């Protein structure tokens, strides 16, 4: 907000599969 | 010509004499292999609304 009043709005969805043998 | 000869230092105040030898010889050997596999993914969505 100043003395016009910029908003944002984030969304970030992250997965991350794995293996190891 | 017998052989009891005991006219000189005559110990039979018992005086056990003991000896321990020893010896000891010894190898080894090794051998440790090992083999690692892996892999990965992911996904980011990701957003803004400004």
């Amino acid at each position: 907000s100043t003395g016009n009043n910029t908003i944002d709005n984030g969304k970030t969805v992250n997965k991350s599969s794995n293996e190891s043998n | 010509c017998i052989t009891h000869e005991d006219y000189l230092n005559v110990v039979y105040s018992s005086s056990e004499v003991e000896k321990y030898l020893q010896s000891q010889g010894f190898t080894e050997h090794n051998e440790d292999t090992t083999s690692n596999t892996d892999e990965t993914s992911n996904q980011n969505a990701t957003s803004l609304d400004n």
